[PDB]
């Protein structure tokens, strides 16, 4: 996984340091050690056979890149061509404007849940990250029904910047 | 009542067993595709994208 | 005591059950050959041999009959029927059009200010 | 179970009902038994008192308000036995008890096995089918042209043949 | 899982067991065929009082409308059996 | 099936009862039918409201679990008065006051609460004195705005 | 009378083939259609039907989402700009009327 | 989607074209086959939709539905094998000539790029269905339903009409992905108003509400099941193929305007599920059922938000599967007993000890039901309502509730209980029927897994 | 051979052989912004066509 | 991060093999239950393992397992929940567990299905385990319903005796409102927090979340059936003894009031249902120990048992120390599942009798379970060390010192004496009370499948409250100053509901007959709540369904007023289309008319 998951340090582990009186043996470490022979040595050496038959009928893929194919405001009115494309380019930006809101929700779990109970002012961070995503979302696509198409959006951002100018007027 | 579930359970094991048998062995041997980047313009061949081996073998022969 | 429609009492109370009078009694006799015949024929039917059916039980059809396909005919348009299916009819349906309306334009005249913060909704 | 319950056709038997039930609506107040054995012949003694008085306005106008007091004395949870109505186990064995006609729709490797059983099965039901048009006419014939019908109850007549309506009572399905 | 079933045998000589703890009739000479309001001297009364031992003695209370029947304790023992499907 | 052997409509002409009763195989004074104001109950019975637990559980009936034999026609609401929905068997204690005690105890019930949240039984003491100010840090705060004035 | 024939009372059928599945009296009918219904049917159209319960991939364009998404943070999120920056359609490219 | 027709075409010269004692087989084994043809389609790689041909298309919305009637069609073609076990040939025939039909026309409908195609096959679905239910039916007010299922379905559909007429004359096309672009905003005129009626009107006369609703019961009382099964299926749960489509020009007036309809919808959702309590008429049952999850579906379009929209995606399917079930639990009754009744067999499970756990496995798929997708849509109405308005809940939830009550009250007055001892004629089960639960619910087993397919627009 | 009791199993086959083919034939109907679609827009290699 | 994952999923995979070896044309060759007893016996093995990393190092994981669907901004991925509450209850509902099974092949057999019974457990254990181990509230509301609708079917098991379908009816009539207020709390989540799960629905500390809040106890009325929906689990009696012990005591009641737990860092921040936790909560420790005490039926006497015991759970969170109640809600199952597994004991010996009035010996004839019912009702009020004080004590330190409210104290005061007032009359007339019971003696005991099991919810009954004090990590901060006659408090009460019990059911054995008050008898049914509404809403509420929704509106005006009011209006516009006699001395005087109109139509335009 990719160094864009927030994955801090990932021990801060502490250390093993007994102080009992006549000290025993632990499960954990009595059974663990007990563990990393007999279920990881078996299913260790398996994948580390799986691989080798990858590399042997090794295949690639890739991404599918896109490009820019203008938008709507370049966009003629009545002419289906243009604006399908641009429209089917807004509805494919309608995801990865909406994927990347699941990694947020992704990341913004897994921070208290590494923090536990101190849970805030060290998930700030996260949380402030979050607000900033969220208030653009709802100013991006919220009114909208589930025929949300660019000239929708498009009308949205339109009405807004008005009051972005005509409260600017007093 | 069981002569039914001894038929259900067997003409499914008739294709689910050659199926998830033989499933099994495509991805023991080969399969899961990795990322890569384009070679400077290279026009890949409409499978380059996917990673399951079976879904761009499909995607050849089809679609 | 105090009998109610719900919970109705004991039938050693309710002073029937007591005269047995031969204009009360013959009741309980002729009932009683009434359904003996009745319950006798089934007896005569259930275990009869070649009955490879099952048994009609005509009385529960015409309780079904009964409620479907015999009541329209059976109609009078009357007050306390036309008065009292409005208010079962639109009546509710009229309550809530106020409801649900103020709830929204009450909840209209919020968000075009702002004091009912949108908080983290997606939904729509 | 296995009788009709006619018209309550006079007071003694709705009396000896009545201590019945009163009877069971005491032990329930009476927990402990040595407590119960005593209130009983007590009570008895209120029924073997005024045992024979023959006026049968204040025989009713004992017996009604009889109730008008007992019911202000009743216990709300009596003791029924389980199988009884109302209790535990009043239908716990009836989940199982199949009507027995069912029997006959299981094919061979069902009853391949044990090929006695139904060799049973055939000559009772030969019993059946060739003692039906008997028994009916005996129904028939009965002289019930008019009037009181309770159930009739009818027997077999001394001959070599087989009584009224025996398939409801028996090979009715066993208990448990 | 336990609880054996009866053979008519540990009715009868079960049955005819309690009638004699009564001590208001049956003086070690009734027996099985032995009716209750002609030969022995009980009222209808005296007859619930039977039949309630019956009941306390296996749990099955019977109905208002047998007890009214069953006189002789043969009888008893006659239809105890048939309800509880003995002689397997 | 026959015609005239399926209900009909409201039987005038007291006759006509006879045609009812022996069509539902019922004595005749018995069958008083509804009083017909308005809904679509004809020349049906009334046959008044036993929950079907007050007849003897004993005695095997034509239909078993449902107390009714192969006729003795049926109430007109047997889908609530079978034993499975309903019961009005009669009760040990009588309504009016059977639903008097209980809306009698919670009324009683619900009124000591308020008696006691205005005499909550509390400890004598103080409450907590927290670490820090009120800790502005972990229960929630900006520490980049102001520190707090509060402290013990 | 009216004249039309009685009632045929019930068949009662299984009595000839006991092995009887539902579709024809005589018995080498069921069996060659029923194993039509299994096969036909039953195995392959949910077997092989299923196996695109799990290909067919990226449906709709998904699992592409996360790819393209994961790169959009991490060119934007490292270089300085703010993600998901307020809005669609910037301010420029676009002719708002006056007053 | 064309590859598809063409060959549910050549089946009904197969039937004329095959032996008597082959026909049920060949027909029966391909429409299977059709199925798989029928799921091609489904390799939808991007949002970019399969706009195959200029009068035929297909969507995420559309490809649940072509997909599922060829999967009724087997099916419903199955479980009437034993019912006419005794007919003419020709009927026997004719019965499958005459059904196929809805499986060739519906899919032009739900594939359809317009809206014509779409009405002239709306009504062509008619033809089918009233064919059947006046034929076979086997009661005296057969005839009555095919009089309502005729005209409540056409005295609507002619506004519908007449706004497509009229939308033709403004812009000149009618049809789809062209209205959603070329769109323009309605002035909310009281002409323009009856439009919003006439181009939703028909469709809720198929959703059925507490109004119009007289239909549906009389319609499934008296279908033999495959006029039940589609009826219930995909003949209903039509209207949201129509209604979601057509609704697209007229968005910004149908905010005021869509209360009653709504309204009207979450009072009968409750009542026709209160009903559903007290009946006795099984079959009349389950099409109140329908009925009561339907009207919200009603509650889904007029909101026209995402998780509505798939709330009813995740719950039309997820009923016309539960639904075309419940009728073959009856009908593994009825023509063993043959009443509609809800009483007479009420103990069983001690005769058909399998197949209660297809009524069972389906009633609680009935209600609301965590693991599978009733509940998904179900669940989705839900929330979308509560953002419209926080006392839907008030009710929703007074449904919810008695939708535990009938769904299992079917369970106890017809699996549980002392058997009904007077009936010889069970059959204890036909392989023909047994199997036809498993090709319902292993579809939801499956479907449920991965309903990344069964939603909408939207996701 | 005998008089062909079955041959219908060919029928409905050389029907989805004839809908694909029918299939295809509407697309050479349309065969239009082949590659004139801003989207795609790319020059192939030195070979013919895309579809 | 490897082992404790690689268990917490491999113990389903166990509770999967049971059921997915369910239909195999195996289960007909084996001993499926000892199969099954065999496998929870392994669970509980693996199960420590989690248990013992988690007191040691205090770990919480959050697996994952899968990606179920992508649904605009929330991935729908199953997700379990593991800290301090789904690792304990996960081992302690699955010890006594393995404590069933055995039982339930001695209990219940001579039954042709039990291998389909054993089934249904499994089924809802698993479910149990979800609602427990469940991230999500959605993964959770699996494990909400699937546990009530697997109780329907093991309530109604003997499917006959249609009160007892009922009885499984009206628990599910009363679930399905518990549905509702957990629905309307993940509609609210979702509509203010795109989540459904509880990691980011903790964010939402400030926003007065007050009615949804409230829908959890509607959730948790359900399923810890408090007042309003109480009566469905003593009725839900009806079924055998073992579900009534394994659902009814430890597995399903733990449901509601398990959940309010999970949910504890929002029930702080709000103080007004913080009080409804108590003044609802503290209602049902008063009522239904009232309502105990004059019972006669032994499973329903434990049964309301419960919901007392119940309440007294929803009595912390009457305050802020929640994690009392976890503590509680273990020590819960290692008594109520005694009791039930001890009674099925005393009953199935002898017949299916199992009320208490029919037998006063148990001590001599049986000296076994007179031994563990005690070592059950003795520990379970307040005997000062047994696990009913390590839960008790901390229980009643906090109540009469935190500042509450005034009445709720007493009525669980009273009510804590009062544990005691009905099982020292279970105590005395079942196990003393010179016998009775009818005479034939079939008494089976020393049944290895009966002791080895009673033997261990007496070792978990004694040993595990105190093994989990000390192991647990300490939180909920005990006030512990109390002075003399707070601390000493939940002993001498107890102490005190034996000696007027004692008293009371020893001026029972002298000879003399008590008065029929409205005490003892208003608690001797229920305090009427099933006898008055269960024949009212399914009267009203019921018979508001006939004649306005169907006989009145569906049916009778519907059918008019449209379709007929219709028909009428062109038939009756047709007759007088075409019943004219068929002249012509009419029919040009009908002309003649449109000839005019038609001139004066023209002479009118121009």
């Amino acid at each position: 996984d990719s160094w864009d998951k927030d994955v801090y340090p990932e021990p801060p582990s502490r250390t093993p340091a007994p102080s009992p009186q006549t000290s025993l043996p632990n499960p954990i470490t009595y059974l663990t050690k007990a563990y990393d022979l007999v279920v990881d040595w078996p299913v260790t050496l398996v994948r580390e056979f799986i691989e080798r038959q990858h590399a042997k009928n090794r295949t690639y893929y890739y991404h599918r890149q896109y490009r820019r194919v203008p938008d709507i405001t370049e966009c003629k009115e009545g002419d289906v061509l243009c604006i399908y494309e641009a429209e089917m380019q807004w509805r494919r930006d309608f995801k990865v404007d909406q994927e990347i809101m699941n990694i947020i929700q992704e990341r913004l779990k897994a921070c208290q849940q590494r923090e536990g109970e101190n849970y805030q002012q060290n998930c700030a961070k996260e949380l402030e990250q979050f607000t900033k995503v969220t208030k653009a979302y709802q100013d991006r696509y919220l009114d909208l029904g589930a025929y949300y198409s660019a000239r929708k959006c498009l009308a949205k951002q339109k009405q807004r910047m008005l009051e972005e100018r005509k409260a600017a007027r007093q | 009542d069981a002569r039914f579930l001894r038929l259900m359970k067997f003409y499914l094991m008739l294709t689910g067993i050659p199926v998830i048998i033989g499933i099994t062995l495509v991805n023991i041997f080969i399969g899961e595709a990795e990322l890569a980047e384009i070679p400077e313009g290279y026009i890949p061949e409409h499978w380059e994208y996917y990673k399951h081996p079976i879904s761009r073998w499909i995607a050849r022969n089809f679609y | 005591y105090k009998p109610a429609p719900l919970a109705t009492l004991p039938s050693t109370l309710d002073p029937a059950e007591y005269d047995v009078s031969p204009e009360t009694r013959r009741a309980q006799v002729e009932r009683l050959s009434i359904r003996a015949r009745l319950k006798r024929e089934y007896l005569l039917q259930y275990n009869d041999p070649k009955r490879v059916s099952h048994i009609e039980d005509p009385a529960l059809i015409r309780w079904t009959y009964a409620r479907s396909a015999n009541i329209y005919p059976n109609f009078r348009p009357t007050p306390k029927n036309s008065l009292l299916g409005a208010v079962a009819g639109f009546g509710p349906l009229i309550f809530w059009y106020y409801v649900f309306k103020t709830d929204r334009d009450r909840k209209e005249r919020l968000i075009q200010e702002g004091k009912l913060d949108r908080k983290f909704n997606i939904s729509y | 179970a296995f009788c009709a319950p006619p018209a309550y056709l006079t007071h003694q038997q709705k009396v000896l009902r009545l201590y019945k039930r009163a009877l069971r609506h005491l032990e329930s107040w009476c927990i402990h038994r040595d407590k119960y054995r005593y209130f009983a012949c007590l009570m008895r003694a209120r029924f073997e008192e005024h045992k024979n008085e023959k006026d049968m306005m204040r025989a009713t106008q004992l017996l009604r308000e009889a109730e008008e007091e007992f019911w202000q004395n009743q216990h709300p949870q009596p003791y029924i036995f389980p199988d009884s109505p109302g209790g535990t186990s009043f239908e716990r064995y009836e989940c199982y008890k199949v009507p027995e006609w069912c029997l006959d729709y299981w094919h061979p490797s069902e009853k391949a096995m044990y090929p006695d059983y139904f060799s049973k099965r055939e000559q009772w039901k030969k019993l059946r089918m060739e003692s039906w048009d008997r028994e009916v006419k005996q129904l028939q014939e009965e002289t019930s042209p008019d009037g009181i019908m309770t159930e009739a109850l009818p027997p077999a007549r001394r001959e070599g043949d087989l009584p009224p309506l025996w398939w409801h009572i028996v090979t009715r399905p066993r208990e448990r | 899982s336990d609880a054996p079933p009866l053979t008519l045998d540990g009715i009868k000589d079960r049955v005819l067991y309690v009638l004699k703890l009564y001590d208001k009739i049956d003086p070690e000479k009734l027996s099985v065929n032995s009716h209750f309001m002609k030969d022995l001297g009980l009222d209808s009364l005296d007859q619930v009082e039977i039949i309630m031992a019956m009941e306390d003695e296996f749990g099955f209370e019977i109905p208002d409308i047998d007890a009214e029947k069953l006189m002789c304790p043969q009888e008893i023992v006659d239809y105890i059996a048939d309800k509880k499907d003995v002689y397997e | 099936m026959t015609k005239d052997m399926l209900p009909g409509s409201y039987p005038r002409t007291p006759e006509e009862r006879a045609a009812a009763a022996k069509k539902y195989n019922m004595r005749v004074e018995d069958y008083e039918p509804y009083p017909d104001d308005g809904m679509g109950y004809g020349d049906y019975p009334m046959l008044p409201n036993r929950s079907q637990h007050e007849r003897d559980p004993w005695y095997q009936w034509d239909h078993s679990e449902l107390r009714m034999n192969w006729g003795e026609p049926i109430h007109w609401d047997l889908d609530m008065y079978i034993r499975n929905r309903v019961d009005t068997s009669p009760t040990p204690v009588s309504w009016d006051v059977m639903c008097k005690h209980l809306f009698g105890f919670v009324a009683f019930m619900v009124f000591m609460f308020w008696v006691g949240h205005v005499f909550p039984s509390y400890q004598p003491v103080g409450p907590k004195q927290y670490p820090y100010n009120n800790l502005y840090l972990e229960r929630g705060g900006d520490p980049t705005k102001e520190p707090e004035p509060v402290v013990h | 009378q009216w004249q039309e024939d009685p009632e045929p009372e019930d068949e009662n059928v299984y009595a000839k083939n006991p092995d009887f599945h539902g579709y024809d009296s005589d018995p080498v009918v069921d069996v060659w259609n029923m194993r039509a219904v299994f096969f036909f049917g039953f195995s392959i159209v949910l077997v092989f039907g299923t196996t695109f319960v799990a290909y067919v991939p990226d449906y709709r364009m998904q699992e592409w989402a996360r790819r393209e998404a994961e790169r959009l943070v991490k060119y934007r999120e490292v270089n300085g700009l703010p993600i998901m920056e307020s809005n669609y359609f910037d301010p420029s490219k676009i002719q708002l009327p006056e007053d | 989607m064309l590859k598809i027709i063409l060959p549910s075409l050549m089946l009904l010269p197969l039937t004329w074209l095959s032996s008597p004692k082959k026909t049920w087989t060949n027909v029966t084994s391909y429409s299977f086959l059709i199925s798989l043809t029928s799921l091609t389609l489904l390799w939808q790689t991007d949002e970019n939709y399969k706009n195959f041909s200029n009068m035929f298309s297909s969507d995420p919305l559309s490809t649940p539905l072509i997909i599922l009637t060829a999967w009724l069609l087997p099916l419903m073609l199955m479980a009437s094998q034993n019912h006419l076990k005794k007919d003419n040939n020709v009927l026997q025939k004719l019965y499958i000539s005459m059904l196929i039909s809805l499986q060739i026309l519906l899919i032009m409908t739900f594939s359809a790029t317009e809206l014509i195609m779409f009405y002239i096959l709306f009504e062509a679905t008619l033809i089918p269905t009233l064919i059947i239910i006046t034929r076979w039916g086997n009661q005296t007010e057969r005839l009555n339903a095919g009089i309502y299922f005729l005209f409540y379905t056409l005295i609507g559909s002619i506004p519908l009409l007449i706004a497509l007429i009229l939308i033709q004359n403004h812009v000149g096309t009618l049809n789809l992905m062209i209205l959603s672009f070329t769109t323009h905003t309605l002035d909310a005129s009281w002409s323009n108003n009856l439009l919003w009626l006439a181009c939703m009107m028909a469709f809720l006369i198929k959703m059925p509400l507490y109004g119009v609703h007289l239909w549906l019961p009389k319609a499934h009382v008296e279908a033999p099941i495959a006029g039940s099964m589609i009826l219930a299926a995909i003949l209903l749960k039509l209207g949201s193929y129509g209604m979601i489509r057509i609704s697209i020009i007229l968005d910004p007036l149908t905010k005021y305007m869509a209360y009653p309809f709504i309204l009207l919808s979450l009072w009968g959702m409750i009542m026709t599920s209160s009903i559903c309590l007290r009946q006795t008429d099984l079959k009349s049952l389950i099409a109140y059922s329908s009925v009561s999850h339907m009207a919200l579906v009603i509650a889904s379009i007029m909101i026209q938000t995402p998780w509505s929209f798939m709330g009813a995606t995740m719950l039309m399917i997820a009923h016309g599967l539960t639904s075309s079930l419940l009728f073959c639990l009856a009908n593994s009754n009825y023509e063993r007993i043959h009443s509609r009744t809800m009483i007479m067999a009420r103990g069983l499970q001690m005769v058909f000890p399998l197949m209660a756990t297809w009524w069972l496995m389906a009633s609680l798929a009935n209600l609301a039901l965590p693991p599978s997708i009733n509940l998904m849509g179900e669940l989705f109405i839900t929330m979308s309502l509560f953002s419209w308005s926080n006392f839907t809940i008030i009710l929703m939830g007074i449904n919810i509730i008695i939708t535990g009550m009938y769904s299992m009250y079917m369970i106890i007055t017809t699996q549980r209980g002392k058997l009904t001892n007077h009936m010889i004629n069970l059959q204890p089960s036909h392989t023909r029927e047994l199997t036809l639960m498993a090709l319902h619910m292993i579809p939801l087993i499956l479907l449920t897994t991965s309903p990344k397919l069964i939603t909408g627009l939207t996701m | 051979q005998l008089l062909r009791e079955h041959w219908v199993h060919i029928l409905v086959p050389a029907g989805f052989v004839f809908g694909c083919y029918l299939d295809r034939k509407d697309d050479e109907k349309l065969t239009a912004f082949r590659n004139k679609s801003m989207l795609f827009q790319r020059e192939l290699r030195p070979n013919e066509e895309v579809t | 991060m490897n082992i404790f994952t690689t268990s917490i999923l491999l113990i389903f995979i166990l509770l999967l093999s049971p059921i997915l070896i369910s239909m195999s044309n195996l289960i007909k060759h084996i001993n499926f239950p000892l199969y099954t007893t065999t496998s929870i016996k392994f669970s509980f093995i693996i199960s420590l393992l989690p248990l013992l990393m988690f007191f040691h190092n205090n770990m919480e994981y959050m697996i994952t397992t899968w990606h179920w669907v992508t649904m605009n901004s929330m991935e729908l991925k199953m997700s379990f929940k593991t800290d301090f509450f789904s690792i304990l209850f996960t081992s302690v509902a699955l010890f006594v567990t393995w404590s069933i099974m055995q039982f339930s092949s001695w209990y219940m057999h001579s039954d042709p299905n039990i291998n389909r019974f054993i089934k249904y457990l499994t089924l809802f254990l698993i479910t149990m385990l979800i609602l427990t181990s469940a991230n999500n509230m959605f993964q959770l509301f699996i494990g909400w319903e699937g546990v009530g609708i697997m109780s329907f079917l093991l309530i109604g098991w003997w499917y006959g005796r249609t009160d007892a379908n009922t009885a499984a009816l009206q628990a599910i009539l009363y679930n399905r409102i518990g549905d509702i207020g957990f629905i309307l709390a993940m509609v609210w989540f979702s509509l203010n927090m795109n989540s459904w799960e509880l990691q980011q629905i903790m964010f939402s500390n400030n926003n007065d979340n007050l009615i949804p809040l409230m829908g959890l106890l509607i959730a948790a009325t359900g399923k810890s059936a408090q007042f309003g929906l109480h009566p469905w689990l003593p009725s839900a009696m009806e079924g055998p003894t073992p579900v009534s012990a394994l659902l009814h005591s430890s597995t399903m009641v733990v449901a509601g009031i398990f959940l309010l737990v999970r949910f504890h860092p929002l029930t702080t921040n709000n103080n007004f249902i913080l009080t409804t936790m108590l003044c609802l909560g503290a209602l049902t420790t008063l009522f239904t120990a009232i309502c105990a005490l004059t019972q006669n039926d032994i499973k329903k006497i434990i049964a309301f048992s419960t919901s007392s015991q119940l309440g007294l759970m929803m009595v912390t969170l009457g305050m802020n120390q929640p994690h009392l109640a976890f503590l509680h809600i273990c020590t819960h199952a290692f008594f109520k599942a005694m009791l039930f597994m001890c009674s099925g004991s005393i009953i199935h010996s002898l017949a299916d009798e199992q009320d208490i009035r029919k037998m006063g010996n148990i001590t001599k004839i049986m000296p076994f379970t007179s031994s563990c019912l005690v070592i059950g009702s003795l520990a379970l009020t307040g005997m000062p060390f047994l696990t009913g004080f390590y839960s008790k004590d901390l229980i009643i330190e906090a109540i009469n010192t935190c500042n509450t409210n005034a009445w709720a104290l007493l009525i669980t005061l009273i009510a804590t004496s009062m544990t005691a007032m009905y099982s020292m009359r279970i105590i005395y007339f079942v196990t003393m009370t010179k016998p009775r019971f009818p005479p034939l003696i079939s008494i089976n005991e020393n049944d290895p499948d009966l002791m080895n099991p009673i033997k261990r919810l007496a070792f978990g009954s004694i040993f595990a409250g105190f093994v989990i004090s000390y192991n647990i990590p300490p939180t909920s901060i005990p006030v512990l100053t109390m002075p003399w006659f707070l601390k000493t408090t939940a002993l001498i009460i107890s102490v005190l509901g034996f000696l007027i019990a004692l008293e009371l059911n020893n001026l029972t054995m002298k000879l003399s007959m008590n008065k029929a008050n409205p005490y003892s008898s208003f608690s001797t049914l229920l305090g009427f709540f099933p006898s008055i509404i269960h024949r009212i809403t399914p009267m009203k509420s019921l018979n508001l369904s006939l004649k306005t929704s169907l006989t009145l509106l569906d049916l009778i005006w519907l059918e008019k007023t449209i379709p007929k009011s219709t028909s009428t209006l062109h038939t009756n516009m047709t007759t007088l289309t075409t019943n004219q006699k068929g002249l012509i001395k009419l029919y040009f005087m009908s002309f003649l008319i449109n000839i005019i109109l038609i001139i004066i139509l023209y002479s009118i335009n121009l």
